């Protein structure tokens, strides 16, 4: 069987508080 | 100031934001520290030039 992963698989980078910010 | 090694100026101010447990520090858009938790009352402070 197979199945499809929309947008799951998503973690933290970095150990550091970044707010109202958009990182690459 | 020189926290847990981390030397600096500027001045120290409460603070309104709520770190993780696992996070130490706090970055801005330049990539400066911003904010920092004191190591042994364990609160937030803000870092201004």
């Amino acid at each position: 069987a197979y199945t499809n992963s929309f947008t799951r698989g998503v973690y933290y980078p970095d150990k550091v508080f970044r707010s109202s910010v958009l990182h690459s | 100031f020189n926290f847990n090694g981390l030397t600096g100026t500027g001045v120290l101010t409460e603070s309104n934001k709520k770190f993780l447990p696992f996070q130490q520090f706090g970055r801005d858009i330049a990539d400066t520290t911003d904010a920092v938790r004191d190591p042994q009352t364990l609160e937030i402070l803000d870092i201004t030039p």
